[PDB]
């Protein structure tokens, strides 16, 4: 077991729409002798050396895998970032969960596009409905939560469904 | 140990071994199989430690094979990746 650094996303969504803001933060110890950070994008070292890596407006090139490292923490596992372009996007912090983990999904709309009467669906069957767009929570994840997920709502009178994404729940 | 998924990995291990070392081993059977899941938030992955029997010039010999299987998702497209990382006799 190595003291692996960890990259986490603020906000937590690993699937984002173009122009969204994303800040990547490295969870790792920083010694006073060497307080720099090594960031990697698609396995390649990048120039930024700060503990945080800011993406003001995300573009498709910002997509890919990210890793970080510090003097006291070893190379982290990769974190995946997907930049989507479309009217509607189902968001999640990851697609692999363990039993009892919380599952927090969000139905995100293109910039300046209100959305209402939102439904989260699992394997084609609806799971939760909201008249006003709200997030979907599952505090305790179970093996039955695995499946293909997508959200659909109303842009006024236009009924729209987001692209699907597969979630998997593993043993705890 | 004696399932189809195990055998395919063992045959894959033998096919890859012969390819890189330019050898001619003939798979026979799997005799022991140990699995070690290594998932993350963004991959369903397992490391397989397989002991198999293969014919080396007609003579049966036992080999230990380390096979890495990785499943990732991009948008909604799944990608399966298999890799032989170690192949040694006993
Ligand atoms: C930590 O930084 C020092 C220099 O301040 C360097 O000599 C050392 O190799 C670094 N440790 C690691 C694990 O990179
Ligand atoms: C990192 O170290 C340098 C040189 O010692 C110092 O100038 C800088 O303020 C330090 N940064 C932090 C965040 O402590
Ligand atoms: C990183 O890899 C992803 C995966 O296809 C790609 O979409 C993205 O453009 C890549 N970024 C760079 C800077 O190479
Ligand atoms: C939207 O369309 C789906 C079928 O495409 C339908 O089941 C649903 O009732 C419609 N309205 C809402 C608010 O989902
Ligand atoms: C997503 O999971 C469902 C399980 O009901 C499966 O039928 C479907 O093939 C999966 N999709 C992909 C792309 O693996």
């Amino acid at each position: 077991d190595l003291p692996k650094a960890v990259v986490f996303l603020e906000p937590q969504w690993y699937r984002v729409l173009e122009k969204d803001s994303v800040t990547l933060k490295c969870q790792g110890a920083y010694s006073p002798e060497d307080n720099s950070t090594q960031w990697f994008h698609n396995e390649s070292l990048i120039s930024s050396q700060a503990s945080s890596y800011f993406i003001d407006a995300a573009t498709v090139d910002d997509s890919g895998e990210y890793r970080c490292q510090t003097n006291l923490s070893t190379l982290s596992d990769p974190v995946q970032l997907e930049v989507h372009i479309g009217w509607l996007l189902l968001q999640a912090p990851r697609w692999v969960f363990k039993e009892e983990d919380p599952i927090h999904l969000r139905c995100h709309s293109w910039k300046n596009t209100a959305l209402h009467k939102v439904t989260y669906l699992q394997n084609g069957k609806g799971r939760k409905y909201f008249h006003h767009n709200s997030d979907f929570y599952i505090p305790k994840a179970t093996l039955k939560d695995s499946g293909s997920y997508f959200c659909r709502g109303l842009f006024g009178s236009k009924n729209v469904s987001s692209e699907t994404v597969n979630i998997t729940i593993t043993q705890g | 140990e004696n399932s189809l998924e195990i055998e395919e990995l063992a045959r894959f291990a033998v096919d890859e071994h012969n390819k890189k070392e330019n050898a001619l081993l003939e798979f026979v059977r799997v005799v022991k199989a140990k699995e070690q899941a290594m998932n993350t938030g963004f991959t369903l992955a397992t490391m397989y430690y397989l002991t198999l029997e293969a014919k080396d010039g007609g003579k049966k010999k036992l080999y230990e094979a380390k096979v890495w299987v990785k499943n990732t998702q991009w948008h909604n497209a799944m990608t399966n990746f298999k890799e032989l990382q170690e192949f040694k006799p006993v």
